[PDB]
RNA sequence: UCCUUGAUGAUGUCAUACUUAUCCUGUCCCUU
RNA sequence: AUCGCUUCUCGGCCUUUUGGCUAAGAUCAAGUGUAGUAUCUGUUCUUUUAAUAUCGUCCUCUACCGAGGACAAUAUUAA
């Protein structure tokens, strides 16, 4: 059951870019210790 | 489109800078003429649509219509587009909800979303088209359409607001020329009188309309509201990729009320121009007002020089009457403001070049003076702030006692007027491009109108075929055509008469058809070298040809009008035209498209004629017929056929249509060439049925064209019924939706295939292509040249060695067909050689397609053909004789199949590459892309009409062919109802008692169903027992197979596997059936079912099956109730024997006993109860449990045969409500034994 | 299918999205809004979401240019809004 | 022999001209063996001009 | 919101993409070639290989474009440099890099 | 044949060509060999598996496209590009006859023909008004019940007074795809209703519409009554919006005249084909290309034209009052009591 | 000094659920 | 105060950082159904008949060898 009501917390733009930040979709891991 | 839209923010800038530009002064004076304007006419204004109007709804659906007109042509729609035409149906199927929601725009929206811009380009000038949101347009096309008609009935706009809606651009011209010359002694120079015509322009009248002082008139015409509307409408922001400014200044053309805006503001400084006075003496009284070149009085024209005016939308036109006090005394008030002491007014004085030199405009002092001053003097009257009128953009004409001619240019022709009392010296009338137009009173031609076209209007066609020639999708050849019709049509039946009497525009004419057919040649790559054949452009799209029109005089070559026939003496070569004549010359379109004057003629006869007609058919009570109406349906002003629209009565509130068709350039992008009219108002206007007609009469009849096609190919026997299918190609939603049109460069040929397949026969000629000839693949097809999708066709035609089958299914047909003729002739057994099978596809030599081993000698007779007579003769040659089968391609230079068996004969018997056992064989030639066939070499006695009906057998009965045949016509996409394998349908019924095998197969009865209500109330259908019907019309015997509703088990919706397993149990019965008792024809009641048979007896290839036309009461048969009873309570399927002709056949013919079974079963499907009844009338007559119908004398029979034929005939009669004592006695056969 | 009420998630996804492609790339800004075009995304920017529309109250010379500027323009809202530095939207409603 | 050696130096074995001066290839070819086999307008004219003077 | 996310995150293309898992592959085969090959040296079977290329092992035989330094005023012919200490059993691929 | 258990069920996998004809359906290239010694003896992958008379059945059973399949394959990416000369589309298509993947022709064939196909018909067949046993089925409008077609009422609010329809049992799509009892029955109908509406002093115009076949519409024969008056000028207006219908620059002669050859023998089993009949005599027919420019109405957009009726009749219609407005079929069917056909017991 | 060789079976397989170089689309619902 | 180590704050380096051009290069859209691949869960091997295909001997041909034919049971699957 879904419920219609204004909510508390109003999310933002920079809430979705510090969400964004840590996505880390371009991050290559490190070579393994060899 | 960005270096205007800089100017165009450097133009709004400097206008919110710089102030008005209209100084308030000039502002007041125009609102102040325009108030004593409206109160001169009694003007009532328009109120806001009101909340029950009665009319709103027919504007709503003309607006949505005008809105749905613009996405027709495409296919491709953004999200846009979808919207829009999603908000046009919501307001389709509820308009009342739209209604409130426009008119609720209407009272209170005044700020808008911004509107795109771009430039349609016409390579000499570019168009503005304004992209406008859907619910804005939607409220904007019902207030246009609200505006104008309130407008119309209003009566707001003089008749010299020009694109009226009841005249064409050349009427409006027409009407223009006589009124010149129906003024009040308009050529008389003698006591010195000027005629001057000055054509000019409103220069920056869009650019220029002041959007407060335009609010400030709307609100003197229409409502605060509406006028708050299209002025703040006007105010929005135009955006073009990054570029945003706003329109503070100009207007909005693209606006769907713009229209009313323009013809309104131009209306305003006509009345600047002309004055109140002279105006108000032009529109006549309000109580009266007088129509378009009519005054009250004579006096009441000759009061000011001003005579005649007319506007069409920014262009003016004047006609001056001048005295030469008038004249002189503006021409000095001219030289006082502007002096020239160096006679330079002569300089810069523009004529008209298109004319000769004795037919354009002197060079007078005072003429020069006189058009310069009367220009001025006009100039004077606008102020440069409203508009500007400019000299290099107008044209001045004086006619004066040194000048014969006045020049003038209306609409995009132009054309001069000569009186017959001035140098003219010859009273002529020859030429169809001139007008001879009449004085009103005397009735006598006074002067003659000379029309040209003026060379803008021939740049503008020059320019649309410039266009046709881009846009990409130009590698279509019907796409091509088809524009330059349009654009042609649109050319000729605009100017009619004037095409001819200018000899540049026909000389660009025929270069833009080369140009055009270059470019389809060049898409067939063709070389530059010509004899291309023009019969496949010219050709109708019905016959497989482009359907291209003609204004050149092109011809066809003598060589093109050959065709040929083989029927059963031989092959018969027919001619077109053949005395000493050239005269093939294509039909050009001039002769076929009526000139406007005899348009103008006849068409108040036709409407005159038209009332008359209608006047005296209701007063005799009777509804009008086609064919009076057929008398002249092609005819009239408004042209008399549309009269029955679908809708005309929401078509009379479709007002000012004229000019929303000639802004419809600034909404939508497409450019038409009918901007001057539409068939819903205006009509066809044009016809070309004779053209056509005259077309393939000229290119050598219906015959003569189909020999340059494989119509042979595909083997129709006639022509008439054949359809062409463009809707199942790859032109589908894989292309459609196929994204990135670098697809469309390798596959741009593929939409050419069809059309290259057809007339194949001439594209690959060797006359044609100056080419190296190649081989194809595995074929005896040489292609010329590298036509881009032939290969293509001819391999999927002969896809898994089809020539190599073709020749070896004919090698076996002709063996077998020697296997069965041995005790005839001399023989001793006939032998297949087994060659390499690389001998079919090899023209150059061939071996021995068969050996035969005659018992003694054969004194042959020489070389002869096929279809030879006679002298038989020299040396006998024993044991041996060879025939060789060829198979040909040929194309239209050569398909003589003899003369290529002659040929081949005497290049294969006199060389060493090819080795025959014999010096006495022949060969058979056989043409696939014809289906031609012939013979040449030596023939033994015996063997040419064997032969002969041999080869008329396999041609028409062969396997392999069959595939051939029907992958021609698979990638041909041509179909046929109406020739087929040819039935039973009347004439064959006789044929069917002969001494061969023949069966009625009845699947009618197979799945039969029962339908009941369920608890849901739900009606259910279930199946029921079945059965196959299979009857022999010549011993009686009946087998009936029943089916059981089991096999049912795996559709039980459609079934549709029905006639399959009625197909297999008839293959299974007569795989059963031993080899004596096998059919020779098979003749099913249903045609569904001459697919599947023909599939499952392919084991069988003797088995002829054939289609009724003529259908019988088969189905009737199990309405018995021991065929019911012994159907329904069955549960195994099982073969039960009967005969149906109880014992008849002691006394009565197989015929007799058939007709009387016919008139049984008949009587029992229609006649039912009364049919037991009559047939079993008394307890004492008893019928046999081994037989069906009771035991009659001859006498009896009889009887009973009359009264069934009276029971079939009177109920026949009650169900067409027709008499049964007056019928003949072969209507009679028709209803008792098939159907009529 | 396009449209609608604009809650505050599109509007703050149309600001992030503004952030990342600019004021010039408004198709991929609106492939980063369903039910919403590229339209749309432009208007709602520039009519509720530019930092330079002044949502706050209107003081009193700017109602009196706004009613000088309206009795002598009349119905050009959109020419009237850059001069006294509202929206044409608000400014059509304050002087409603 | 000087325009097979010319084919066969550049290591195109799949190609064949035959003794009346037609180049055939004599398999199916990649997309690379027929970007690579190629010809221009000097070898095609000169196998031509020696095609007219076997004739 | 996480097509929103994961669209605000992406900056790279295909052939970024396609080239950082080369990478990753080209980095997972050298490892498994290092693992054969120190098998194969381990319990000791001296199979060699082949090379197909003009340049590249041009690198470690000797100094690539060599240009001498240019001599003058000072002799410099009796002074050397001492070599890096080898110590195979600590040493790793990360401490001839240093930190990252 | 093949199974395919439809959720319970079992559907024989069949395929229907262009002429509507059922066919019972049985069940990394490598660039195969299309040589031998220096000469070309092949260049489809199975030109040697085909027997002739192989090759007569696949032509009859052959659905009609043929160069669609290559078509679309060599259509797609990676495929190079057409030089000019010495590499067109005519050896691009040569080059393209590869090593089909182990019958794979086979089961794509198979998937589109049975997955495909008998999805559709189910999805047409549920939601059809017509077809008894459906979803919709308003089931009080039927009025006659015949031994393969009935007479039925529209769902909607019925553009004119005695509007009917001559609908048969089963999907069938068409009038050319009907077999001659089905026909022979629908006529029956007809020239009842005819001689119904006679006796009333109106008039008859039967239209049918069928569109693209490979929609999978039920057939439905209409029966739009009007005046005698308006009935006499019906010919007219039909003659006239045919000829100014589908697009311009036609090919296939726009205006068949069917008074007296007919449907059945005028157009070909497989194509649109628009017909018009008024009363008795046959009227005119047109052959449908274009399917964008041809409304799928055309026929009530006409009638309610020429009899001054809103344009939301035709399309879309109104819907009526579930069970109250919609026994207009109470007064139908006294109108249609001496001139039933169907029964005999009415002892 | 736990023993301490010249070497032709081992971990699988099947079913269900979630995302394409296939598959088919040019397409619609529902109340006043 | 001076020198050294460790917290803490801050300034300057931080272009060490947005690596072209064209018509903002252009355009702007989806749903359903099947097939294939991957993952998870559950449970199995080793130590008579039917259908299809084809080493010894004998004969003939050609220069001990080769080819052709005939003859003698063999292999697979199911109860
Ligand atoms: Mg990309
Ligand atoms: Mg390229
Ligand atoms: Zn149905």
């Amino acid at each position: 059951v879904k419920n219609k009501a204004p909510a508390e917390v109003q999310i933002t733009a920079e809430q979705l870019l510090r969400e964004a930040k840590e996505r880390e979709l371009e991050l290559l891991p490190p070579p393994p210790q060899q | 489109t960005r270096l205007y839209l800089k100017a165009e923010q450097e133009r709004q800038h400097n206008y919110l800078k710089d102030g008005p530009y209209i100084t308030a002064e000039e502002a007041v004076a125009v609102y102040t003429t325009t108030v004593h304007w409206l109160e001169s006419r009694r003007f009532s204004p328009i109120p806001f649509p009101p909340l029950s109007y009665k009319h709103d709804t027919k504007l709503l659906i003309l607006a949505l219509e005008r809105l749905k007109e613009a996405y027709s042509v495409k296919s491709r729609l953004n999200q846009s587009q979808r919207e829009e035409l999603g908000l046009i149906e919501q307001a389709y199927d509820n308009p009342h909800e739209a209604l409130s929601r426009i008119k609720r725009h209407l009272l209170t929206q005044r700020a808008f979303k911004e509107v795109g811009i771009e430039f349609m380009d016409l390579y000499s000038h570019l168009v503005p088209v304004y992209d406008v949101e859907p619910l804005e347009k939607i409220t904007d096309a019902y207030l246009d359409q609200y505006l104008w008609y309130e407008a119309d009935k209003r009566r707001l706009f003089p008749p010299w607001i020009k694109p009226a809606d009841t005249e064409p651009p050349p009427l409006l011209v027409y009407k223009w020329c006589q009124g010149i010359n129906n003024l009040q002694d308009v050529w008389e120079t003698s006591e010195g009188e000027c005629n001057v015509m000055l054509e000019s322009r409103f220069e920056k009248m869009y650019e220029k309309i002041d959007l407060t002082l335009l609010n400030r008139l709307l609100r003197l015409i229409v409502d605060h509201n509406i006028a708050d509307y299209m002025t703040a409408k006007n105010n929005v922001v135009i955006n073009y990729k990054d570029m945003n400014h706003t329109n503070s200044y100009g207007i909005i053309r693209g606006l769907q009320f713009a229209s009313f805006i323009v013809q309104y503001y131009g209306l305003v400084m006509d009345l600047l121009v002309l004055g109140l006075h002279r105006a108000s003496e032009m529109a006549g009284p309000p109580q009266m007002p007088n129509d378009f070149l009519s005054f009250q009085d004579i006096a009441t024209e000759a009061a000011h020089p001003i005579r005649l005016f007319c506007r069409y939308i920014d262009r003016i036109h004047i006609f001056f009457r001048f005295t030469a006090d008038e004249a002189r005394d503006l021409i000095q008030r001219y030289l006082t403001e502007h002096p020239d002491p160096n006679n330079e007014n002569i300089v810069g004085y523009n004529n008209k070049k298109c004319w000769p030199r004795d037919a354009r405009m002197r060079l007078m002092k005072h003429d020069v003076n006189l058009g310069r001053a009367v220009f001025w003097d006009i100039k004077n009257r606008l102020p440069r702030s409203v508009t500007t009128v400019q000299w290099e953009n107008s044209f001045v004409s004086v006619y004066s006692k040194d000048n014969p001619n006045l020049l003038f240019n209306m609409c995009g022709f132009e054309c001069r007027i000569l009186p017959k009392c001035r140098t003219s010296y010859e009273e002529f009338t020859h030429k169809d491009g001139v007008w001879n137009l009449q004085n009103e009173v005397t009735k006598e031609r006074t002067a003659q109108c000379f029309l040209r076209v003026d060379d803008e209007s021939m740049q503008r066609f020059h320019n649309r075929v410039r266009q046709i020639l881009m846009a990409s999708g130009s590698t279509t050849f019907t796409k091509i055509v088809n524009k330059w019709n349009t654009a042609l049509i649109g050319l000729m039946t605009y100017f009619r008469e004037a095409v001819v009497n200018t000899q540049e525009l026909l000389d660009l004419l025929v270069k833009c058809e080369n140009k055009i057919q270059t470019r389809i040649k060049i898409g067939l790559n063709s070389k530059m070298p010509s004899r291309f054949p023009p019969v496949v452009f010219y050709t109708p799209k019905e016959l497989g040809g482009l359907g291209m029109l003609s204004m050149g005089h092109v011809l066809i070559p003598q060589s093109d009008l050959r065709w040929s026939k083989q029927t059963d003496v031989g092959i018969t070569h027919f001619r077109s035209g053949m005395s000493h004549e050239e005269d093939q010359l294509i039909p050009n379109l001039y002769r076929y498209i009526q000139p406007w004057e005899s348009e103008f003629i006849d068409s108040q006869r036709v409407w005159a004629e038209y009332a008359l007609k209608r006047q005296e058919a209701i007063a005799q009570n009777r509804r009008l017929t086609l064919e009076d109406l057929e008398d002249s349906w092609d005819r009239g002003i408004p042209r008399i056929n549309t009269l029955f629209q679908k809708d005309r009565h929401t078509l009379a509130y479709d007002k000012g249509w004229r000019v929303r068709t000639d802004f419809k350039q600034y909404q939508v992008l497409k450019q038409n060439p009918f901007w001057w009219t539409h068939q819903r108002h205006d009509g066809k206007l044009w016809n070309l049925n004779n053209y056509r007609t005259d077309m393939i009469q000229a290119l050598g009849g219906v015959e003569g064209i189909l020999e340059h096609t494989l119509f042979k190919g595909t083997y129709f026997p006639t022509w008439e019924g054949l359809f062409w299918e463009k809707a199942s190609g790859f032109e589908e939603s894989m292309k459609w939706k196929k994204l990135t049109n670098a697809q469309r460069s390798g596959l741009n040929q593929i939409p050419n295939r069809r059309f290259t397949l057809w007339w194949s026969p001439t594209i690959n000629r060797a006359n044609v292509y100056v080419g190296f000839q190649v081989q194809l693949d595995l074929t005896g097809i040489f292609m010329h040249g590298k036509i881009p999708t032939l290969k293509i066709s001819l391999i999927q035609i002969f896809r898994a060695h089809l020539w190599q089958k073709i020749h070896e299914s004919i090698v076996m047909d002709l063996c077998q067909v020697f296997d069965q003729e041995l005790d005839a002739l001399e023989i001793e057994t006939v032998q297949k050689e087994t060659i390499h099978p690389r001998k079919s596809y090899k023209m150059n030599s061939s071996c021995a397609d068969i050996l035969l081993f005659a018992s003694y000698k054969w004194n042959v007779s020489r070389p002869s053909l096929l279809a030879d007579s006679k002298d038989v003769m020299d040396s006998t040659t024993t044991q041996k004789y060879w025939i060789d089968i060829q198979l040909r391609w040929g194309d239209y230079d050569s398909h003589d199949i003899e003369r290529y068996a002659r040929a081949k004969f005497l290049d294969y018997t006199t060389d060493n590459m090819s080795i025959y056992p014999s010096p006495t064989g022949v060969l058979i030639a056989i043409d696939l892309a014809y289906n031609l066939h012939s013979a040449y070499g030596n023939w033994f006695p015996g063997s040419k009409p064997l032969i002969q009906q041999a080869m008329a057998k396999i041609m028409k009965a062969n396997p392999a062919l069959y595939v051939l045949r029907e992958r021609i016509r698979k990638g041909l996409q041509l179909y046929s109802s109406e020739p087929t394998e040819p039935y039973l349908s009347s004439q064959n019924y006789g044929e069917l008692f002969s001494n061969q095998i023949i069966w009625f197969v009845d699947d009618t009865n197979v799945y039969r169903v029962t339908i009941h209500k369920t608890f849901e109330g739900n009606l259910t259908t279930k199946p029921i027992n079945g059965a196959i019907f299979i009857f022999n019309p010549r011993t009686g015997q009946l087998f009936l197979k029943i089916i059981h509703t089991s096999v049912w088990a795996g559709q039980k919706r459609l079934g549709q596997l029905a006639k399959w397993k009625t197909a297999e149990e008839v293959a299974a019965l007569i795989r059963s059936l031993p080899v004596e008792e096998q059919p020779k024809q098979i003749i099913v009641t249903r045609k569904g079912m001459l697919d599947p048979l023909e599939v499952h007896l392919l084991d069988f290839p003797n088995i002829v099956i054939k289609g009724s036309e003529l259908q019988l009461p088969f189905q009737a048969c199990l309405k018995v109730e021991k065929f019911g009873d012994l159907i329904l309570k069955a549960t195994e399927p099982q073969m039960v024997l009967f005969n149906l002709y109880d014992d008849w056949l002691k006394t009565i013919s197989s015929y007799t006993a058939f007709s009387r079974l016919i008139l049984i079963l008949r009587a029992l499907h229609v006649n039912n109860d009364r049919a037991k009844v009559i047939l079993k009338p008394d307890k004492t007559t008893i019928t046999e449990p081994h037989h069906i119908w009771p035991t009659l004398t001859d006498e009896e029979w009889i009887k009973v045969e009359v009264q069934l034929k009276d029971l079939i005939l009177a109920d026949y009669g009650k169900k067409n409500n027709v008499n049964v004592a007056s019928l003949t006695q072969s209507e009679i056969r028709d209803i008792i034994l098939g159907m009529e | 299918i396009k449209g609608g009420v604009w809650r505050n998630t599109e509007d703050e996804i149309l600001k992030a999205a503004v952030m990342k492609y600019g004021k010039n790339q408004w198709s991929r800004i609106a492939s980063l809004l369903h039910r919403k075009s590229a339209k749309q995304c432009k208007a709602r920017w520039y009519e509720w979401l530019d930092p330079s529309i002044k949502k706050t109250e209107w003081s009193r010379e700017e109602e009196e240019k706004l009613l000088h500027l309206a009795k002598l323009m009349p119905t050009q809202w959109r020419t009237i809004a850059p001069i006294i530095g509202r929206t044409a939207a608000q400014c059509l409603e304050h002087y409603e | 022999n000087m325009l097979n050696l010319l084919i066969h130096r550049k290591n195109l074995n799949y190609l064949h001209l035959d003794y009346n001066f037609n180049l055939k290839p004599v398999k199916t070819l990649t997309t690379k063996e027929r970007k690579k086999s190629r010809f221009g307008n000097a070898f095609h004219l000169c196998r031509e001009v020696l095609r007219l003077t076997k004739l | 919101l996480s097509e929103a996310r994961a669209r605000l995150a992406n900056t790279q293309g295909k052939k970024a993409k396609r080239k950082a898992r080369e990478k990753q592959l080209e980095e997972a085969r050298r490892l498994a070639a290092l693992q054969k090959r120190r098998e194969l040296r381990a319990a000791g079977i001296e199979i060699q290989k082949k090379r197909k290329r003009k340049r590249g092992v041009d690198y470690n035989a000797e100094i690539p474009f060599e240009k001498k330094p240019a001599l003058g005023f000072y002799d410099t012919s009796e002074e050397n440099y001492q070599a890096l200490d080898a110590d195979f059993r600590k040493l790793r691929q990360q401490d001839l890099d240093g930190e990252l | 044949s093949g199974v395919e258990n439809e959720d319970q069920q079992e559907v024989i996998l069949v395929r229907t060509d262009q002429s509507g004809r059922v066919w019972p359906v049985n069940t990394k290239r490598q660039m195969v060999s299309t040589h031998e010694e220096r000469e070309r003896v092949r260049y489809f992958h199975d030109d040697d598996n085909l027997s002739l008379n192989d090759l007569v059945k696949n032509e009859k059973m052959g659905t009609a496209e043929n160069q669609n399949k290559l078509f679309m394959r060599m259509a797609s990416k990676f495929m190079g590009k057409t030089d000019g000369d010495y590499y067109t589309l005519d050896d691009m298509f040569v080059s393209k006859a590869a090593e089909r993947e182990r019958l794979g022709e086979e089961e794509e064939n198979q998937r589109k023909k049975a997955i495909a196909e008998h999805r559709s018909l189910a999805a047409q067949m549920e939601k059809c008004l017509y077809c008894f046993d459906s979803s919709q089925f308003p089931k009080h409008l039927i009025v006659a019940i015949g031994v393969k077609v009935y007479l039925c009422l529209p769902n909607v609010r019925s553009l004119t007074e005695g509007h009917c329809l001559i609908v048969p049992l089963q999907h069938h799509r068409a009038a050319t795809l009907l077999d001659e009892d089905i026909w022979e029955e629908i006529q029956m109908f007809r020239k009842s209703l005819v001689k119904m509406f006679e006796d009333k002093g109106l008039d008859c115009i039967f239209l049918e519409t069928n569109m693209s076949m490979k929609k999978q519409y039920h057939m439905v024969y209409e029966c739009i009554p009007l005046p005698k008056e308006v009935g006499d000028m019906a010919p007219i207006y039909f003659k006239k919006a045919i000829m100014e219908s589908d697009e311009e620059w036609s090919m296939n002669k726009k205006l068949i005249d069917l008074s007296s050859k007919d449907i059945r023998k005028s157009v070909p089993r497989g194509l649109p084909y628009f017909s018009v009949d008024f009363g008795l005599h046959g009227g005119f027919a047109h052959v449908i290309e274009d399917q964008h420019k041809f409304p799928h109405y055309f026929g009530k957009e006409i009638i309610g034209g020429m009899l001054d009726i809103e344009p939301r009749l035709w399309r879309k219609g109104i819907r009526e009052s579930f069970e109250d407005q919609r026994k207009k079929a109470l007064q139908f069917a006294q109108w249609w009591k001496p001139y039933d056909f169907t029964k005999s017991k009415n002892y």
